[PDB]
């Protein structure tokens, strides 16, 4: 569903990953923050026909 | 704990945390913040540090993980803040301004000449009112030297010839007496003293004239190997300190051996050539260097060095003294006050690789300068 996008003459796409990770972050530690969550994230055409 | 429904409202500090695990999140969800969250949940896994009340003398108390940290009010260290901290020399100057002392496990300040010590016992006072050491692309031969400022190079002194070219560069002691190089009087049979010289040509007016009275040199200097060059020469009249005419703080013999020379950087000034085979100087110059080594020093000159001799400037920064710098001032910035450092007598050639200018150690001969004044004074 994503939208697409002339560049060049041909259609791309333009999904851009979101990483993301634990909030307890704010909790001792560091580095060792790892990541635990990627939401993929995108553009639609939505329509309400009825 | 972390039950269904149960999370689905909002955490309490008595239902959920301390009957149950606590984990944490509904630790923290109760205030949501981080000013209570880390100390109050810390007490939970092993209990609270500062019930103990560890530190001492009213040292805050800060629990954690396991720990307990303490922040101690002034001038204590140690574990449980039950250490009393020494103020030394080297731990901190022993809040002395200028001049540190360490009598009997403590520091009991002193100052110099026109200073004494303040109600605090740490800072001094700078009875003068001018006191002394405070600031009161162009080509053509400028080696990295700078023009001083306004008042900031007062106790620039200067010894002038018969034919009006003053030659030798000089810091100014005082009123009557004034420091050079034993060398700079085998110049001429006769010289004065102009005080104040900034640019000789273009008068401003504000310089002062003091003629040589007697000769206070060395004994045994050498006039090849340039061991012991220095020299001290007397005013007729007296300086009365004003904005170009300011006093340098004489340090001590052992005070400046200990703390002011183990410092990185000093300021080197005078007035003589810019370069080798170059020309006068006439505005009034200063540099900036610092201070290295003296296991490079033996290495760096042709002639004998010993215990009198330090090495100051650059291996590769080409900025560096030559001929007629000779007692010039040489001074370093304390952590207030300037107190002087070396004595120009002489250089292998100007600006040479891996070489240094040579300066004559003034708190070698500082209890000379202050035996200069007791006799004949
Ligand atoms: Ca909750
Ligand atoms: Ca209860
Ligand atoms: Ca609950
Ligand atoms: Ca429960
Ligand atoms: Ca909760």
């Amino acid at each position: 569903q994503g939208v697409m996008v002339e560049q060049n003459g041909k259609l791309e796409s333009q999904v851009e990953m979101q990483f993301f990770s634990t909030s307890v972050n704010a909790m001792n530690e560091a580095n060792a923050i790892q990541p635990k969550l990627l939401l993929y994230s995108e553009d639609v055409n939505m329509e309400t026909p009825d | 704990a972390n039950s269904f429904l149960e999370e689905m409202k909002k955490g309490h500090l008595e239902r959920e945390c301390m009957e149950e695990t606590c984990s944490y999140e509904e630790a923290r969800e109760v205030f949501e913040d981080s000013d209570k969250t880390n100390e109050f949940w810390n007490k939970y896994k092993d209990g609270d540090q500062c019930e103990t009340s560890p530190c001492q003398n009213q040292g805050k108390c800060k629990d954690g993980l396991g720990e307990y940290t303490c922040t101690c009010l002034e001038g204590f260290e140690g574990k449980n803040c039950e250490l009393f901290t020494r103020k030394l020399c080297s731990l901190d100057n022993g809040d002395c301004d200028q001049f540190c002392h360490e009598e009997q496990n403590s520091v009991v300040c002193s100052c110099a000449r026109g200073y004494t010590l303040a109600d605090n016992g740490k800072a001094c006072i700078p009875t003068g009112p001018y006191p002394c050491g405070k600031q009161t692309n162009n080509l053509t031969r400028i080696v990295g030297g700078q023009e001083c400022k306004d008042g900031e190079c007062p106790w620039q002194a200067l010894l002038i010839n018969e034919e009006n070219e003053g030659f030798c560069g000089g810091t100014i002691l005082s009123e009557f007496y004034i420091l050079t190089a034993a060398h700079c009087l085998y110049q001429a049979k006769r010289f004065k003293v102009r005080v104040g010289d900034r640019n000789t040509e273009q008068e401003e007016g504000g310089e002062a004239v003091h003629e040589v009275e007697v000769v206070i040199k060395h004994n045994r200097f050498t006039k090849e190997t340039y061991d012991f060059d220095i020299a001290v020469l007397r005013l007729k009249t007296p300086i009365t300190f004003r904005m170009n005419v300011a006093p340098a703080c004489l340090p001590e013999r052992d005070w400046a051996e200990s703390t002011l020379m183990t410092q990185k950087t000093g300021i080197v000034s005078g007035f003589g050539r810019t370069h080798e085979k170059g020309r006068q100087s006439t505005r009034l110059k200063m540099l900036e260097v610092p201070y290295v080594d003296r296991n490079s020093c033996k290495l760096s000159s042709s002639f004998i060095i010993t215990q009198n001799m330090f090495c100051a400037g650059y291996d590769t920064k080409q900025e560096d003294a030559c001929q007629g710098d000779s007692g010039g001032p040489h001074v370093t910035r304390f952590k207030d006050t300037y107190f002087v450092t070396g004595i120009v007598s002489w250089g292998e050639g100007c600006a040479r690789k891996g070489k240094y200018g040579i300066y004559t150690k003034v708190t070698a001969f500082l209890k000379w300068i202050d035996r200069s004044m007791k006799t004949r004074g």
